[PDB]
DNA sequence: ACTAATAGATTAGAGCCGT
RNA sequence: UGACGGCUCUAAUCUAUUAGU
């Protein structure tokens, strides 16, 4: 029965893209007979071309090329199957795949010139993705020979292109911006009334000496308990800032460049974020360049919030979803706050051995996955919300820095099937 | 809401002129883009290493299945990929006996051991190629996994650059690698298990040795003609950092000339990772005439990326040297910021491509995310992109953006989809860790053929 | 100038596991 | 070192400031 598929071609430089064309076919199982591939030496070749044009042939795919148009022996193998199309009552017998960039639908012989090609012109790949949907539409029958091979290689055209939808999606991201900052930055003298090194980490509000100055957002006359003669000092002494001038990058002051006051306020602000982390009394951990945190066993409710275990157990430990807030201006002051997994055998201590967390931090990892990520860490930060849209930074007396209790929210225009 | 921009993966050349994104199809389907005639294997290792060689090399010339076949592509085999042959029968084995390696093992000093190893493998490797008449490709070391953690001033370092004088390219494989089936913890499972990725292996192996033997298994065209984009980085030397250079540009046939530029640029100063004027000049104007032959002409730009930002005066030599008409561009390109964009819902990471702009002279680059048509993650979890900065020099942010993308798609040292890391940048890694490690080369090899 | 300190910054290296 | 990715532990440099020599 007629279950071949014909090819013709231009004779010498066609050979490259049909034997690619035609290896491919037969390893998905359909049936293809080649002028220079299947073609027995001695035989009387018209008489076999003819023949199995009229009597093999089911399909006749044509490498349409500026030379394969103008090739004498190849139109006559066109002017054939025209004639067995006809017969056969099959409009769709003759595709004249098109390869060579330069012939572009208007130079095409009469004879074709009224049939939809299939566009290889710019790759190959999904030209021939094309065909397949152009065979398997008309149920041209292919054998299974490898069934393996012709499934996979199926398959390895199949998707060539396919995966961007152009669907937007949302991403959470680990940024959070701040809502709130102080309106003045000071710089306080109390050099002149402060002890000679005097440690301004014990300070309850975070303040930074610069030079002579302690640079700090916080009220004059707050460390009057902390530091004493605090309210003798003279409030002409202290230098005030637009801190939102600051942000802006135009306080190029002589006393203080632009730059350096950001990176105070970014001194400032880890600070203040690690006192506010006392008074929410959440268990600390050293790292190697870093400051962690987490909540004991126990003291949150089932070690676990907003329907979220903030807290489990891995192995003989108790694995902590672990933070480390960073501060950031540029562009936007935005607090980043990292994802860690801290581990404590007992649910308090954590393991001292570095070797071992670090060990027991990929085992844990290999479990949570990018939905998991999102959870803990969203419900972490809405455990430290003080306010039911945002979280406080004391930095004063009466000077607050409110940042949002949501994370950044980023938005794209290109998602895929996420299987 | 900020909005992160898209940026279409650029398209890998192979056989025919034929474009697919990824190496491991458009090898499949097409091919590579130059054929060699075969491969003629060398083999320096014990007796067990040799037949597990030879049993390798006969395992990957007929296609290979992996458990996961939808998701990761299968090894169609080694001839029907690359068209040439790399026959198991043809090995020049060179011999190395097991009690060879006790009599070098228990020498005191580690600096004598490792050294001593060193020169038992590459004399062997040198001898036959001085003796033989036979024409080896690439010299395969099959090396005793005593070697890999006895030996333990880097075994595989010191191997690399005391060939590096004799142009011997090399392939070093562990035994454990080749036979994991026959190498397990006690516990009867293999130390790692490459059941589930026997094909990824093989595609790895099979593309290294292809292009070690004088193979181009692909080439990029996705990058703007006339633009010589050269990658720096710097290596500790114990105050000496090292900062060698790789370059990646187009030929005028539209072909990659993906060489080095490399030599030990020393800076013995308190400031570290920065070149002083003399040896700045001398870095850039070796880039500059390698162009200037490759092409006659010079280049219009010269796209300048490296890990460390550029301060003020080894710019100022990089525009001293500068023809006229070329532009410079300073590119930096980090992995330290932590920006973790979570799906909303579900369960597959972010998908590769992404960009966020965070303003006209920065941006956010998602290099490692989620990849569709490989359909698994090269990685695993929410990825770290990669900040991308112009430090100096007039150029467009999206266009950076998409140029950085497309220069991770030359990874030959594996046949990923793509890389997390500009290659330029990893492969002048490699060379600055393997020229270092020995002796100072009067003029090491531009062919990363003898590095990776 | 040279050291020391408190920071954020920006680099490197080691190394220990996943896939 | 088939590779890749993540992470950890260190270390140094640059900047500012003060102290000291
Ligand atoms: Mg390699």
């Amino acid at each position: 029965a007629r279950n071949k598929i014909f090819i013709s071609h231009a004779a010498p430089d066609d050979n490259d893209f049909t034997k690619w064309l035609a290896l491919k076919l037969i390893a998905l199982g359909y049936e293809v007979w080649c002028d220079v591939l299947f073609l027995d030496k001695g035989a009387d070749f018209w008489k076999v071309i003819d023949k199995e044009i009229r009597e093999g042939a089911i399909k006749f795919l044509l490498a349409t090329s500026e030379i394969a148009i103008k090739r004498d022996g190849v139109l006559k193998e066109i002017a054939v199957a025209e004639k067995v199309k006809k017969q056969l009552k099959d409009d769709n017998f003759i595709i004249p795949l098109i390869i060579d960039e330069n012939l572009s639908y208007d130079d095409l012989p009469p004879e074709i010139i009224r049939l939809n090609a299939v566009d290889f012109k710019k790759s190959w790949a999904v030209g021939l993705q094309d065909l397949l949907k152009a065979l398997d539409d008309q149920k041209v029958e292919k054998n299974s020979p490898d069934p393996d091979k012709s499934n996979a290689l199926y398959q390895q055209i199949f998707l060539h292109n396919k995966g961007i939808i152009e669907r937007e999606e949302i991403y959470d991201s680990n940024w959070f911006s701040i809502l709130s900052f102080p309106k003045e930055l000071r710089f306080h003298d109390y050099e002149k009334l402060m002890p000679k090194g005097f440690d301004v980490r014990e300070l309850t509000y975070p303040a930074v000496r610069y030079k002579n100055y302690l640079c700090t957002f916080a009220w004059e006359y707050d460390f009057m308990h902390q530091l004493p003669k605090t309210e003798t000092y003279n409030s002409s002494q202290t230098i005030r800032i637009p801190t939102e001038e600051i942000l802006s990058g135009k306080y190029d002051s002589p006393f203080i460049g632009n730059f350096e006051c950001q990176r105070l306020i970014v001194q400032l602000l880890n600070k203040a974020f690690e006192l506010r982390m006392k008074e929410k009394g959440v268990r600390e951990y050293p790292m190697s360049n870093k400051m962690g945190y987490w909540f004991e066993k126990g003291k949150l409710e089932k070690d676990k919030f907003n329907k979220v275990l903030l807290v489990g157990k891995q192995k003989d430990k108790h694995w902590h979803f672990g933070i480390s807030a960073a501060g950031k201006l540029y562009p936007f002051p935005v607090l980043m706050i990292s994802s860690h997994i801290f581990f404590t055998k007992d649910g308090k201590e954590l393991i001292e051995s570095k070797k071992i967390q670090h060990a027991a931090r990929r085992r844990q990892g290999k479990n949570w996955w990018n939905d998991d990520w999102r959870n803990k860490l969203l419900a972490f930060v809405k455990y430290l919300s003080d306010d039911e849209n945002s979280f406080y930074l004391e930095v004063g007396s009466e000077e607050k820095i409110y940042i949002s209790n949501e994370p950044v929210q980023f938005v794209g225009k290109v998602s895929y099937n996420m299987p | 809401m900020k909005e992160l921009i898209y940026i279409h993966e650029p398209n890998i050349l192979f056989a025919n002129g034929q474009k697919c994104a990824d190496p491991r199809d458009g090898l499949a389907l097409f091919g590579p883009f130059t054929k060699i005639y075969g491969i003629k294997s060398g083999v320096v290792g014990t007796q067990y290493g040799l037949s597990i060689f030879k049993n390798y090399i006969n395992h990957i010339q007929k296609p290979i299945y992996n458990a996961n076949n939808i998701t990761r592509p299968m090894f169609p085999g080694f001839e029907a990929v690359f068209g040439c042959k790399w026959d198991a029968d043809n090995v020049v084995f060179k011999e190395v006996t097991k009690e060879e390696i006790e009599k070098i093992l228990y020498t005191e000093s580690n600096h004598k051991r490792t050294y001593d190893l060193v020169s038992l493998f590459i004399n062997k490797i040198i001898t036959a190629n001085k003796n033989e008449d036979e024409k080896v490709d690439v010299w395969f070391l099959v090396i005793p996994d005593e070697i890999y953690q006895y030996c333990r001033a880097q075994f595989h370092d010191q191997l690399k650059a005391r060939l590096l004088e004799h142009t011997i390219p090399t392939q070093i494989l562990r035994e454990s690698t080749l036979a994991w089936r026959d190498f397990k913890n006690k516990f009867g499972a293999p130390k790692r298990d490459f059941s589930k990725i026997e094909g990824h292996l093989a595609w790895t192996i099979s593309t290294a040795a292809f292009y070690k033997a004088g193979g181009k298994p692909w080439k990029l065209s996705d990058i703007r003609s006339g633009v010589c984009y050269l990658g720096l980085v710097y290596k500790q030397i114990e105050p000496k950092n090292a900062c060698c250079a790789a370059q990646m540009f187009l030929d005028n046939g539209d072909g990659t000339v993906f060489k080095g530029e490399v030599g030990p640029w020393y800076n013995q100063e308190k400031h570290e990772f920065h070149l002083n004027p003399k040896e700045a000049k001398a870095l850039l104007t070796q880039a500059l005439n390698s162009y200037k032959e490759q092409n006659g002409v010079f280049p219009k730009e010269i796209f300048i990326h490296a890990k460390t930002k550029f301060n003020g005066q080894e710019w100022n030599a990089f525009q001293e040297v500068t023809p006229e008409g070329t532009n410079l561009v300073g590119v930096t390109i980090t992995k330290t910021k932590p920006l973790k964009l979570f799906k909303s819902e579900g369960n597959y990471p972010i998908m590769r491509g992404n960009a966020f702009i965070v303003n006209e002279r920065s941006a956010f680059l998602w290099t490692v995310g989620y990849v569709p048509k490989t359909e698994s993650t090269l990685s695993m979890e929410v990825p770290n992109p990669i900040f991308i900065e112009i430090n100096k020099g007039e150029a467009d942010i999206e266009q950076v953006l998409k140029d950085v993308l497309a220069l991770t798609k030359l990874n030959y040292n594996a046949c990923i989809y793509a890389d997390g890391v500009p290659v330029t940048l990893r492969f002048a890694d490699k060379i600055g860790e393997i020229l270092t490690a020995s002796t100072e080369l009067k003029a090491p090899p531009l062919a990363f053929k003898y590095y990776i």
